[PDB]
């Protein structure tokens, strides 16, 4: 029997094969496989035996060349820097992951006891027989806990895992070969971007240092020297990707800057001494409207009930509690203050001490108030908040529709490029959880409302019906030119401004509009059809090439539902399936900005819009234009 | 073919309810970027148009209000604020499509937790009424059943 299985695959008789197959039916590790598959394995499965305990089947870092099943005995799964991570027993299988992902061995396998028997299947045999049929989930275990979970979604990808093991996985799988620069960065990008949710810098940085200085516990001197050197090369690669992702945002993180500054010293010292990192050291040396920073300071006005105000000087990323404190300093009081946002329409919201960077989360005409709780219901809006009372048609009517739309898209692009990829992550998972600002996103998202209300304001302040028809005509043109420049955001903003109840009511204006522009708008309104998950817009945006501004409210919707529809943690492990989904959405924004974009009087108007955002006021103005 | 709209303030449970109805949390991953994300056959097809995540964009709710046929005015029973925010939304529906009568339902979400309760059953009843819970899957399906009847 042992002899039969010890024979080379090509030297097995028909009767030998029949005997082997019958035995394979008793092996429970193979029971999920078919009859067809099992008899193919009969002429391929190699019986391996080792007598000495402590014998090494394979080492960490080596190429995956075999899959094993334990017939008799047990093995230690050994990882550098943590020793025996778990033990596998009779009936267990190992070695699948490295083989299928064509990745290095993540661990060593060492014989736990004397006299062990194994069934082995080599790589080319595994790939033609078992590759797409042995689809068992790979569950890496440490201390009888799941630590990494991988599945076929064709290679195995991380579904869930601990922050530490996820990092260990993405480190080991880095390929340093220059021809794989793009592929390596793409694989790391999910972790690099999404780590702030599950493994913040306060943990990640110490971990990166530990890995950089990690040494192998096995091998000849040269074997060990080479492993450690490449381990160091991989950690530098990840740090470079990590540093690139943050960019200017590192300045906001003292822990991250301290780490990077010291990491550079480590690497430069090691480069000199080991005669290595010739390509990577210079890259790391480089790293050691304008986007608003969280450390930047604002002079913000906080209003009392009698409409007097305090000017405070605080960081942009200041918490509500920090704002309350700054107000209490200048008013010289300790009498239970709350911060409340107020609309032009009188609608009030109490802010929580927890909330950070609230200044840019106000409405277009919103103001910030400080008062004791007893005053909350008596608060009334400032006259400043109610917007203009006479139009500006006399100014922008004299301006080309093409010039207006162009200066809009120019300004929209400056605002859109100020938004950092990470601000989308911070906004979705909640600002307080990161204590970071999303001021750039806040202001760019506000701009959609600004444009929308600009339209409604100018129409409602235009009393001459003849000129009001000329207005509707002009906005439709501005919208059409925006859709041409691929600024879909401003396009939809104008369209939705026209769709506003105050504007859609004006039948005598719409009827007197040429049917050429009536049909234009009806087509514009159909591009807004929420039917089949905004299919009308989604197909439109898909057709377009890189340099484009997407429909922002829909992006914010996608992000919100990805977050609420999926759990962050599954079985106390990071749901990395969710992490990828969020990262994909952010990369779509990256794709929209992958290419650049191709009259000071028009510029100044477009960038200094004065708007009514009070719907009640706009409805009342509309009603006395056309009763 | 039907189009139901979910309305209410932020942090109420609009999105949780939406996902819990059309598919369910945890049991399957939720992808909100595909065609079928908000459509569920029930014996007729329903699209749920939810204003969750887009509350700051007033134009978004209006667009949904225009295309809507059924309306869910959801409020948290741990928040006094959310109940008082409903009167305005009720009115805004009767303006975009321009009528007198519109099929709708009041919804009191988060009923499972009552050690943080501040609103009562009393008040909602005074204003169709359901005390549902998205996370505990109480009345989740019922909410959207009443609307197709109306
Ligand atoms: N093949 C092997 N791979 C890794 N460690 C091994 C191997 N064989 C023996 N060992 C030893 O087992 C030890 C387990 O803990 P360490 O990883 O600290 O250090 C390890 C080595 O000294
Ligand atoms: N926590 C773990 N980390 C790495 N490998 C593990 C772990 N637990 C079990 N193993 C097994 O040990 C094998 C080492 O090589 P592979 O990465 O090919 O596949 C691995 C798994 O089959």
């Amino acid at each position: 029997m042992r002899m039969i299985l010890r024979k080379p695959p090509g030297q097995r008789t028909v009767d030998d094969l029949e005997i082997i197959y019958d035995e394979l039916l008793h092996i429970k590790a193979l029971s999920h496989l078919s009859t067809t598959v099992k008899r193919e394995l009969a002429g391929v499965l190699i019986f391996e035996s080792h007598a000495k305990g402590g014998t090494v089947l394979f080492n960490q870092g080596e190429e995956g060349t075999s899959w094993y099943i334990i017939l008799k005995g047990s093995v230690n799964v050994v990882i550098y820097g943590k020793g025996v991570v778990c033990t596998l027993h009779e009936g267990d299988d190992f070695g699948k992951l490295a083989l299928v992902n064509d990745a290095p061995r993540a661990a060593s396998i060492v014989l736990r006891e004397d006299n062990c028997h194994f069934l082995r299947v080599d790589k080319e045999d595994f790939n033609r027989i078992l590759r797409d049929v042995e689809a068992n989930t790979v569950r890496l275990k440490e201390h009888d806990q799941d630590v990494l979970v991988l599945e076929k979604v064709q290679k195995y990808t991380v579904m869930s895992g601990t922050p530490e093991k996820i990092l260990e996985h993405f480190l080991e799988t880095i390929r340093l070969e220059p021809s794989l620069n793009e592929a390596t960065d793409s694989v790391l990008n999910d972790f690099v971007m999404m780590h702030c949710v599950f493994m913040p810098n306060t943990q990640l940085c110490p971990a990166l240092v530990a890995h950089y200085h990690a040494q192998p516990s096995q091998g000849t001197e040269q074997e060990r020297m080479d492993y450690a050197l490449n381990n160091k090369r991989r950690v530098i690669r990840l740090v470079l990707q990590w540093a690139a992702m943050y960019g200017d945002l590192l300045q906001e993180d003292d822990v991250a800057m301290a780490f990077l500054e010291e990491f550079y010293v480590s690497v430069s010292d090691d480069a000199r001494m080991m005669a290595a990192f010739k390509e990577q050291l210079p890259e790391l040396e480089k790293i050691v409207r304008q986007p608003i920073r969280g450390s930047d300071e604002v002079l913000f006005k906080v209003y009392c009930i009698d409409h007097t105000y305090t000017t405070i000087r605080v960081p942009v990323a200041a918490s509500v509690k920090e704002v309350i404190s700054a107000v209490a300093d200048k008013l010289g009081s300790g009498e239970g203050l709350i911060i409340v946002k107020m609309n032009s329409g009188g609608e009030k919201v109490v802010l929580k001490s927890n909330d950070v960077s609230v200044f840019t989360t106000l409405t277009i005409n919103g103001r910030l108030f400080a008062c004791p709780r007893e005053q909350f219901d008596s608060l009334t809006p400032l006259p400043e908040q109610e917007g203009p009372t006479t139009g500006t048609v006399g100014t922008f009517e004299l301006m080309s529709s093409k010039d207006l739309a162009y200066q809009m898209t120019t300004y929209d692009w400056e605002l859109f490029n100020c938004v950092h990829e990470l601000e989308l992550i911070y906004h979705t998972f909640g600002r307080h959880n990161f204590k970071k600002t999303t001021a750039n996103l806040d202001l760019f998202l506000r701009r959609f409302n600004e444009i929308q209300f600009w339209v409604v304001t100018e129409v409602c302040l235009c009393s001459q019906l003849s000129k009001r028809v000329q207005l509707l005509k002009k906005f439709i043109k501005i919208a059409a030119h925006c859709k041409e420049y691929k600024n879909l955001n401003s396009f939809f903003a104008i369209v939705m401004g026209l769709s506003n109840v105050a504007v859609s009511r004006l039948a005598l204006t719409w009827e007197k509009l040429p049917s050429k522009f009536k049909k234009f708008y009806a087509e514009f309104e159909s591009l807004m059809d929420p039917s089949r998950n905004h299919r009308a817009y989604r197909l439109t945006a898909a057709k377009l090439e890189p340099p484009l501004i997407p429909f922002m409210p829909l992006l914010i919707k996608d992000m919100t539902f990805t977050h609420e529809g999926n759990k962050t943690f599954i079985d106390n492990l990071v749901n990395f399936e969710k992490m990828r989904m969020i990262a994909n959405t952010a990369r779509t924004v990256r794709y929209y900005r992958s290419q650049p974009f191709n009259h000071q009087d028009v510029r100044s108007y477009v960038r200094q819009l004065n708007v009514i955002d009070n719907q009640r006021t706009l409805s009342q103005m509309s009603h006395r234009l056309e009763p | 073919e039907y189009k139901l709209v979910v309305l209410g303030s932020g942090g109420v449970g609009k999105s949780a309810l939406t996902v819990q109805f059309v598919q369910g949390i945890f049991v399957e991953k939720y992808d909100p970027t595909i065609e079928d994300s908000y459509r569920k056959q029930v014996q007729c097809m329903l699209e749920i148009l939810d204003t969750a995540g887009t509350e700051q964009f007033t134009a978004m709710r209006d667009l949904y209000m225009k295309n809507g046929q059924g309306f869910a005015l959801v409020y948290s029973i741990t928040a006094q604020s959310t109940f008082n925010d409903l009167q305005d939304l009720r009115e805004q529906i009767l303006r975009v499509k321009d009528t007198d009568d519109v099929p709708m339902i009041l919804v009191g979400n988060k009923c499972d937790l009552e050690d943080e309760r501040v609103v009562g059953k009393e008040q909602g009843q005074n204003l169709a009424f359901l005390e549902s819970s998205a996370k505990s899957k109480i009345n989740v399906n019922e909410i959207f059943y009443d609307l197709v009847r109306q």
